[PDB]
């Protein structure tokens, strides 16, 4: 599972989810095309062009005119908690609030997991303030890249 | 420390992805068509985790509007009936029918630039939105060390799976980290769609390519779901804060649960992690089936807790 944000010069944000639900879906590629296809047997039970309840793209827009896109990739309700409470409430800045350790039980850095544990997710975000200027952040937990000119 | 910027910015997991919305964004488009572009090079680098063959979501916030959601997720096919999984305790995980419902991001990136070309008044050929997707397919990617990790770590059970080692194997074990790794075929297919559109995915010859693939291998898709699909655009669920709106896309069924727990909403350090105590009373407030907006300040103030 993939997330990317993007926002451009006019202020169009983009906060976007890609998957394939499990690695290499189903193993199966599709003859001369290199499509791997997705496995999604579980969005189904057992008691036909019938679609699946389902991956959350997040997005925001505050009072004093900021703007913002994030998104969790692995874990997570808990980690939507964490970076609104840090960011929004508690005024934390946008890298640390990704970095501050986190909860499903908790990170070493504070039952207790190492201090970088994959399971409180990979998240990142991009905040566009009313000067225009953009700001995007990535998790200390992977190996995100924030491009921006 | 924060990567500040003045004109455009892209994150994505990957640095070529990044590198790949911030180029258009730069040549002059706008953040969907950036978007796109990425969504097409991050299927090349991460082919492991996502792809061309899967599902995809948009949140879109307009500089003045409301925003924009795209569900581009796909159905099951038509042959994949109650029947056809007889006394099997589940739907398999892996094997042709396990792929079993519609590939969508495709039908989420049409549907995302038809908005972009509506918000924009212009619009980039999808031959330069595909370019780098392209390129890095047939002339190679850094091997990621997840792509290797995830391809040792499944190879004993994919081994065999109809394509699996022919397009992820070299000399049939788990590519090197830090090599040169190709994907002859996935080119030709992003060089499809380059030429005939990315809609021909469902509508044009890569669909009915892509059909008698399915039909070779026994899953149970058909040519007419893909002709039938379209990516949906529900509403995204909205949250109203003190400090403004907030929203998510999942139906009210998955999502009130999340949402709610944001609406805590006076926190101005242990005690932050403690007042998950709102977590608790908010699976509490969804308890029919999948069942809207109660997520009011005049309705989660009993919080008060």
């Amino acid at each position: 599972t993939v997330w990317m944000g993007v926002v451009d010069n006019s202020g169009l944000a983009v906060s976007f989810i890609q998957s394939i639900y499990h690695e290499f879906g189903s193993g199966v590629v599709l003859p001369d095309t290199g499509i791997v296809w997705q496995n999604r047997g579980a969005a189904f039970s057992l008691d036909p062009g019938k679609q699946p309840f389902h991956l959350n793209p997040a997005a925001a827009r505050l009072n004093d005119g900021r703007v913002m896109v994030y998104g969790s990739m692995g874990g997570q309700p808990q980690t939507q908690a964490a970076l609104f409470t840090r960011y929004i409430l508690q005024g934390v800045p946008l890298q640390e609030s990704i970095s501050r350790p986190r909860w499903l039980k908790l990170e070493g850095r504070f039952e207790v997991l190492a201090d970088f544990s994959e399971a409180m997710g990979h998240a990142g975000a991009i905040v566009r303030h009313p000067n225009g200027l953009l700001e995007g952040a990535t998790d200390p937990r992977s190996n995100g890249a924030a491009a921006g000119y | 420390s924060s990567n500040v910027s003045t004109h455009g910015m892209a994150v994505a997991p990957h640095h070529l992805a990044s590198q790949s919305a911030l180029a258009i964004l730069r040549e002059g488009g706008s953040a969907i068509e950036a978007m796109v572009a990425a969504a097409a090079a991050i299927a090349v680098v991460y082919p492991h985790m996502n792809g061309l063959g899967g599902d995809g979501f948009w949140l879109i916030v307009p500089p003045e509007g409301d925003p924009i959601a795209i569900d581009a997720s796909g159905a099951a096919g038509s042959l994949a009936t109650l029947e056809a999984y007889a006394g099997q305790r589940h739907i398999p995980n892996r094997g042709p029918q396990a792929a079993l419902t519609v590939a969508g991001t495709v039908s989420g990136w049409v549907e995302a630039l038809r908005i972009s070309r509506d918000l924009t008044g212009r619009a980039l050929p999808v031959a330069r939105l595909l370019a780098d997707a392209i390129g890095y397919a047939e002339d190679g990617i850094p091997v990621t060390a997840s792509q290797a990790h995830a391809t040792a770590s499944k190879l004993e059970e994919l081994r065999h799976q109809p394509g699996f080692s022919e397009t992820w194997l070299v000399a049939g074990e788990a590519p090197r980290p830090g090599s040169r790794f190709r994907q002859p075929a996935l080119a030709g297919t992003l060089r499809m769609l380059a030429s005939d559109g990315l809609d021909s995915f469902y509508r044009g010859p890569l669909a009915e390519r892509l059909a008698q693939g399915m039909a070779a291998l026994g899953m149970p898709i058909t040519l007419g779901d893909l002709q039938a699909h379209r990516a949906r655009r529900p509403g995204p669920l909205t949250l109203q804060h003190q400090q403004g709106t907030l929203w998510n896309l999942a139906p009210p069924t998955q999502g009130l649960v999340s949402l709610a727990i944001l609406g805590t909403d006076k926190m101005a350090d242990a005690q932050t992690v403690h007042r998950v105590e709102a977590t608790k009373r908010a699976f509490a407030l969804r308890d029919t089936d999948p069942r809207q907006q109660l997520l009011t300040p005049e309705a989660l103030q009993p919080a008060d807790s």
